[PDB]
């Protein structure tokens, strides 16, 4: 009845599906060959007649490799086999070849199994689009998609968890411009887009969980958590649920903004588990610590414009109340002055559940705070300027004209990203 | 009715030990303290 | 033989109901399965101002339960009193309203407005006698708010002589649960100003500082805030459910309470609140339960009557008590706080009694204030809704529902209005 | 009471810790402490 | 204090209650007299003090000063206090049981020791601190209880059998006590754990 | 309620804290691992979720040995492990170093916590700060610890028990320097001084103990005995109950002269107790003895001003008044002419526990007598020429003004000694 369908594309999509397909079977008790020795499945996994229970996912990218590790894994019997999607050639970084030459027949088939998928949800909450911007792969197939959906479907909830660069440290050279392209795509079909990044979750992971040499795993496995502790109030009960509606309702002021910041807390490895007390107020405080934020974009430069709290296990709302109550209080926390509340609080029974051999502790308390700010605009001027330094001398801007663009769609973007700063800093002023 | 009768059983207990233990000590949380 | 039909609406509505419904049943001595098991002839007096019999001798509520969503009355039906209820009376929708005001009276509530009326028009029709409609709700939540000041606009069309009775809860003052508050709870006040006949008002916050000051609870959830709200809404009925030295319905409690239309929302408080601890250490008097009652703490609004005057304030008292004891404190009150009582009303007290006090209790009361002191409550509210609407925030998500930009307007007006209603009473001199 | 009995008393203390050198304050005290010390160390006990 | 039943109904005649003689017998025997007329007058004014019409208790919720927000009927009893509908799920492809030149049982190590690996040399020297953490004894010898409770200290849910596994594995020189040297032989950073990963069809 | 935080700088400091809370533990009954099998543990122990008592004790060293020596002995699972603070480079017995170079970052993480400890206390009572008077860690970071303390918490009464280097006896050379220096940071900073000696701790070891061999361990165990009997009446109830902020108003007659001798009675071993009577009487009068002053400092050279006493076990009134009365009419103790009471007595009904392990014995009473004396400037008198004497060659000045320090500092620590000198004669003038 609350059915979310999960798109994962690009090989950062894949792998942080990987992890986050693990949270949900560990969480609903679904083993990895598909059936469990009610309902609270619904969201994520069709029942069929068997009693296997089939995830509504779909896996799409351009290169066979990432999805055939999938084929290879734990996770064979789980998965639909047609529900893997796979390409021949890969995008190659490159947002055109993966928007305008190859992407092509790859998307409408996605189409198709997304079609087949959604005729099966009685209800339908949204789509969980996981991408990486930044790939051809993910940017350019993920926004030709995206905008598919949007023709299409229309009014349904497309939730981006996408992943940008990170300021400085980065794996690839072009990964300004397809960056760039897909968030001019992204800025006008995607209903909220969760910003994610790199170095913000390497310092999460080296701070908070003593990881010296984090690994794409252990990023996937937070991302995972961060999205489980988003969707528990569609699978299990709790006072103030909220719901996937209620996240856009309460969090996007105006329809351009929409990127939101995501922190989770507590992040305690195991040794370090039960010595602190963990209680609702600190672990409101760690979530609003810049340092714990999963985005590289301190924010005190900006001003919170919304803040929704997901609060999983043991939280009484009068301690809730006390801890957002402190935070407003709080002088290094600002707030924009036409948003006197800008508080979104809801509650979920069900305490995380932790993933076996991961470096998270089992907590009876969590928080994932989600939030609408206006600092986010200082991620978007690292690459408005990283582009415009590549796009002087007009630096791999044959290949990309190779598969099918032109310089105005470069223009566009540019142009494009300079207008969502300036809507930014016009929210922010006042 | 299981979850929701672990979340009150959850809060009555801590609501005995208490009477995390230190949270109704708070000064923003009652003035009292 | 005066029935009440209940209402639940949203999320927070229903869980308020289901907790009342569960204490209505224990006051009357029904078993989660509906069968009478009480033994004692009072409790069925007066059984069918709540309940209508069954076949055998089940008693099924007269009570209808809304939502937008399934999951919040799913819950319901799982909580230890959700079989009383007609499985026909819960009324659900399937895509709930997003927090929105505009998406639970306009959009996805038109559809289920129709099955709506047509439960309570069933629901009506059966009563001998009407005495009216109780909605329990929250401000500041889109299905609870629009559906519920929907149907009380529906119900005020089709039965206006009625009593209409709201519990809304009103978002809290100085933690907001949801962004939207101000909006939806500016849009259903000016519902609420216009068709509901008689308003309390509750505050989670003010819940929570009775709760940890007076029951000393650390971690109250919401099941407690519940029981407290539900205890208010037991005790503001029981005159009609039992025999009463002096008896008095909702009808006259309006009356004496109600002085102009529009002024009609009223704090509640319910007495005694003991502490297990000093459960044994007070005394239970009339002087007791009357100064627990005047206390500002007892007050489940937010709003403290201190900085207002009272217009007027019933009080609903339950237990063999002197009714010499009872006028000549409550008559001692006003002689001492004349300056929190407004001047050109000989006596702002209507004192109620009835013989049957709570179970457990040897005697009760329960507070109903009509107070100036609402006023700042509702402009801290307008506060919030004039800053967000300054600059339009999150204004698109009600526009794109079908509801004009002039409606916000018209209802801010209304309240600022409603606000210089009660300054002005407030303040008003006799003569 | 200040300037018959306070002002005088200290009036009487002052010109006399005053006239007294640190010098000779700390002379006076080591004198003392090392005779304290050299029939610690010498007897096996010290009492009062 | 202790009055016998007609005196309780001289008392009542005393006080004018103005019940007729069925009606004070009736009063009386509200009461019910413990040996020989033993109840006393506190007890006789306790009884008729709170009448307590509609019996009380009952299976609600109630007044909030005399019982919580919880049902009667659940409750009386702490019965779903940490109840976990899905119990805990090992690490897949760890086996519970040992089994001899099995594939699964070659997977299940190699699973087990990469898991191990990546836990371990997460910064540098922590390979060095585990290992000394690992002996509660000032020995660097590492018995067979010192690694099973250092594996209980890493979060791993991993059976007797496959740490003794582990044990053996690591070796002791037939000795049964695992030196710094072994130790780090077997928990390297890829390594012999890598290999015995990607080592499939072996 | 009656909170009271611990702070232990140095190794000395660390040292002596480890018998005091063992000491404490001992006697509330809490086990090492951190728990027990009413609420008299609050004024050093605070309860969290499982149960476990963890202590209010800040464990603070720029020396890494010393907090790791309890990072791995019986006590890692009682102390928090942030509040075990360590540091990368020892202060080397300078002042300037621990105060001024290496001490900046570890005092402000010291506060971090410090502040942490205090926001779980409804109510405060005070510090309790354990240094050595003599080295880098102890006096330079010690003293600005104090200073950021009385900047920040304002009221909350600071007690120093510091120990002051031997007069002969010594195991530094620059021991008189950083121990003037330290002594006029804390002049202005602490509450009450204690002072304390090791050469007097080590002849009280030697007669009455009759210990030949003492060590850093048995000194440390006197001290703790000291300062847990000190605190017993916080903790336990007793007839005339004496408290923490009353030390002051009952013990400084004037702010200067705040500095103390201590002197525990009885001190006997096992096979020499329960041979004599040790009653009120004798052992107030042993307490007074010169020899069981835990300062090598005779008592007769000056006066006393006044005399707080802290009995323990079964002590009546009568019993103490009459001993006082005995003490004032002996005539060897002098007091001064302006104090005609001079004495703060206080009994509490709970014997002293005895550490398992250690030499002294299971004593149905006990007596700390703290007392403020005008002769304690005579051992400030030692240090005054131990420290001018060099001064004079200005022998080891280099090594404390590489690290930002100037030879007006020492004139000025110096200077204020020589006024502390000329305050102590005033004072025990009439
Ligand atoms: N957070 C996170 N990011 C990842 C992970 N794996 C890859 N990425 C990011 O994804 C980006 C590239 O993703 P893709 O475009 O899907 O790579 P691909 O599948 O080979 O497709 P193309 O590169 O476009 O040809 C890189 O810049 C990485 O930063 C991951 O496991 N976690
Ligand atoms: N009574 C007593 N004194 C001690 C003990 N341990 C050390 N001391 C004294 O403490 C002084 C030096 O302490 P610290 O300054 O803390 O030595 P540290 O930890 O290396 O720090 P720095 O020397 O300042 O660099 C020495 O002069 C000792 O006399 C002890 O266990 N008991
Ligand atoms: N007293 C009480 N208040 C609640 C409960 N659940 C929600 N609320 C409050 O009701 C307000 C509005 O939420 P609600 O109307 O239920 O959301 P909706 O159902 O989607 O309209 C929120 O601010 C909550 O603080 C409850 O069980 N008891």
């Amino acid at each position: 009845m609350r059915e979310v369908i999960s798109i994962h594309i690009g090989q950062a999509g894949i792998q942080v599906g990987n992890a986050c397909w693990e949270l949900y079977c560990l969480e609903h008790g679904i083993q990895p060959d598909g059936q469990m020795p009610d309902d609270a499945f619904n969201t994520f996994f069709s029942e069929t007649g068997a009693g296997k229970h089939v995830p509504r996912c779909i896996f799409l990218d351009l290169e066979p490799t990432v999805v055939d590790e999938v084929r290879t894994g734990t996770y064979r019997q789980l998965f639909h086999p047609e529900q893997l999607i796979s390409g021949k050639e890969d995008a190659a970084n490159n947002f055109a070849r993966g928007h305008y030459t190859i992407g092509k027949e790859i998307v409408d088939l996605a189409l198709d199994r997304i079609r087949k998928l959604a005729d099966n949800c009685t209800g339908l909450q949204g789509f969980l689009v996981f991408n990486a911007v930044g790939g051809g792969t993910g940017s350019g197939l993920g926004s030709l998609l995206l905008e598919r959906l949007s023709v299409d479907y229309g009014k349904k909830s497309k939730l981006g968890f996408t992943v940008y660069p990170s300021p400085q440290v980065s794996t690839a050279v072009v990964e300004p411009y397809n960056s760039v392209l897909s968030t001019h795509s992204l800025l006008e079909h995607t209903d909220v887009a969760v910003m994610l990044d790199n170095e913000a979750i390497y310092d999460i992971c080296r701070r908070s969980l003593d990881i010296e040499r984090p690994t794409y795993t252990n990023l996937n496995r937070l991302i995972a958590q961060v999205i489980s502790s988003l969707t528990a109030s569609l699978r299990f009960d709790g006072a103030l649920n909220v719901d996937i509606t209620e996240f856009q309702t309460n969090l996007v002021p105006y329809p351009r903004i929409h990127f939101m910041l995501s922190s989770y807390a507590p992040i305690i490895s195991a040794e370090k588990a039960y010595h602190e007390q963990l209680s609702v107020a600190e672990i409101t405080n760690a979530a609003f610590e810049p340092a714990s934020m999963m985005v590289k974009c301190d924010p005190r430069h900006g001003k919170y414009m919304a803040c929704c709290l997901m609060y999983r296990g043991d939280v009484v709302p009068k301690d809730v109340n006390a801890s957002v109550a402190t935070i407003k209080t709080k002088r290094t926390i600002q707030f924009v002055d036409w948003c006197p509340t800008g508080f979104k609080c809801g509650i979920n029974y069900q305490p995380p559940t932790v993933v076996p051999g991961g470096d998270l502790a089992k907590v009876q308390r969590a928080v994932c705070m989600i939030s609408n700010s206006t600092a986010i605009g200082e991620i978007f001027s690292r690459l408005d300027h990283k582009f415009d330094l590549m796009y002087a001398k007009r630096a791999f801007v044959h290949w990309y004209v190779g598969e099918g663009m032109e310089e105005g769609e470069f223009s566009e973007a540019r142009e494009d990203l300079a207008a969502l700063e300036k809507d930014f800093e016009e929210v922010g002023a006042e | 009715r299981a979850t929701k009768q672990r979340y009150e059983e959850r809060a009555e207990m801590y609501d005995r030990t208490r009477q995390p233990f230190h949270e109704h000590q708070l000064e923003a949380a009652n003035t009292p303290a | 033989m005066r029935e009440i039909v209940h209402i639940q609406g949203g999320q927070c509505g229903n869980q308020i109901g289901a907790k009342f419904w569960e204490v209505v049943s224990d006051e009357h001595g029904i078993d989660p399965t509906g069968t009478y098991h009480g033994d004692s002839d009072l409790q069925l007096e007066r059984i069918n101002v709540y309940f209508n019999e069954a076949t055998g001798g089940r008693y099924v509520p007269r009570a209808i339960l809304m939502d937008l969503e399934p999951g919040t009355m799913d819950s319901v039906r799982s909580g230890p009193y959700g079989q009383i209820f007609r499985p026909d009376n819960f009324v659900f929708g399937q895509t709930g309203a997003g927090n929105n005001w505009a998406k639970g009276h306009y959009t996805e509530g038109a559809e289920l407005i129709d099955s709506v009326l047509d439960v309570v028009r069933k629901e009506a029709e059966s009563c001998d006698c009407l005495q009216g409609f109780q909605v329990c709700h929250s401000l500041g939540g889109g299905t609870g708010s629009g559906m519920g000041t929907l149907l009380i606009s529906k119900i005020r069309e089709e039965y206006p002589d009625r009593m209409m009775l709201t519990f809304s809860v009103v978002p809290s003052p100085k933690v907001s649960d949801t962004v939207v508050e101000p909006y939806n709870a500016t849009l259903s006040v000016h519902q609420l100003v216009e068709n509901a006949d008689e308003c309390m008002v509750l505050d989670n916050e003010a819940l929570y500082d009775i709760c940890f000051r007076t029951l000393k609870l650390t971690t109250p959830t919401f099941g407690d805030l519940n029981h407290l709200i539900s205890a208010v809404m037991s005790g503001i009925t029981c005159c009609l459910r039992f025999p009463g030295q002096l008896n008095a319905d909702l009808r006259k409690l309006a009356v004496n309470l109600i002085p102009f239309p529009r002024l009609h929302f009223f704090m509640v408080g319910f007495t005694p609140l003991t502490s297990r601890g000093s459960q044994q250490y007070r005394a239970l008097t009339v002087p007791e339960l009357t100064q627990q009652m005047w206390d500002a703490k007892n007050m489940m609004c937010a709003a403290d009557p201190r900085h207002g005057r009272y217009l007027t304030a019933s009080a609903l008292f339950r237990g063999r008590m002197s009714t010499k004891e009872v006028d000549e404190q409550m008559l001692n009150v006003q002689n001492k706080n004349s300056s929190y009582f407004v001047e050109w009303i000989p006596n702002n007290v209507k004192s109620s009694v009835c013989d049957i006090p709570p179970k457990g209790l040897k005697m009760s009361a329960t507070f109903i204030g009509n107070s100036t002191a609402i006023q700042e409550m509702f402009k801290r509210v307008s506060e919030q809704f004039t800053a967000m609407f300054r600059r339009k925030a999150f204004l698109h998500w009600y526009t794109g529902e079908g509801m004009d930009e002039m409606e916000f307007t018209e209802a801010e007006s209304n309240m600022n209005d409603l606000v210089s209603e009660y300054q002005q009473y407030q303040d008003a001199s006799a003569e | 009471w200040s300037t018959q009995v306070f002002d005088t008393i200290q009036g009487r203390l002052q010109a006399a810790v005053d006239a007294r050198d640190p010098a000779a304050i700390e002379s006076r005290l080591k004198t003392q402490y090392d005779q304290y010390l050299h029939t610690t160390n010498t007897k096996v006990a010290v009492f009062r | 204090g202790l009055l016998t039943p007609d005196q309780l109904r001289s008392a009542l005649d005393r006080l004018h209650t103005g019940l007729d003689a069925a009606e004070k017998d009736r009063i009386v025997a509200r009461v019910a007299p413990a040996q020989h007329g033993k109840v006393h007058y506190m007890d006789f004014i306790r009884s008729l003090e709170s009448p307590q019409p509609l019996g009380g208790p009952g299976l609600g919720v109630g007044f909030p000063g005399v019982t919580p927000q919880r049902a009667a009927a659940a409750g009386t009893a702490p019965t779903f206090w940490n109840w976990q509908r899905h119990k805990k799920q090992h690490v897949p492809g760890l086996l519970e049981e040992v089994r001899e030149g099995t594939f699964e049982q070659a997977q299940s190590d190699a699973l087990l020791t990469s898991l191990m690996s990546t836990k371990l040399n997460q910064y540098r020297d922590k390979l060095r601190l585990i290992f000394r953490q690992m002996d509660g004894n000032r020995n660097s010898l590492i018995d067979r209880e010192e690694f099973i409770r250092g594996i209980a200290k890493l979060r791993i849910n991993v059976s007797k059998a496959q740490v003794e596994r582990l044990f053996d594995l690591c070796d002791v020189d037939k000795s049964g006590e695992l030196d710094y040297e072994e130790f780090v032989n077997r928990f390297e950073e890829n390594g012999l754990a890598s290999a015995a990963r990607n080592q499939t069809r072996a």
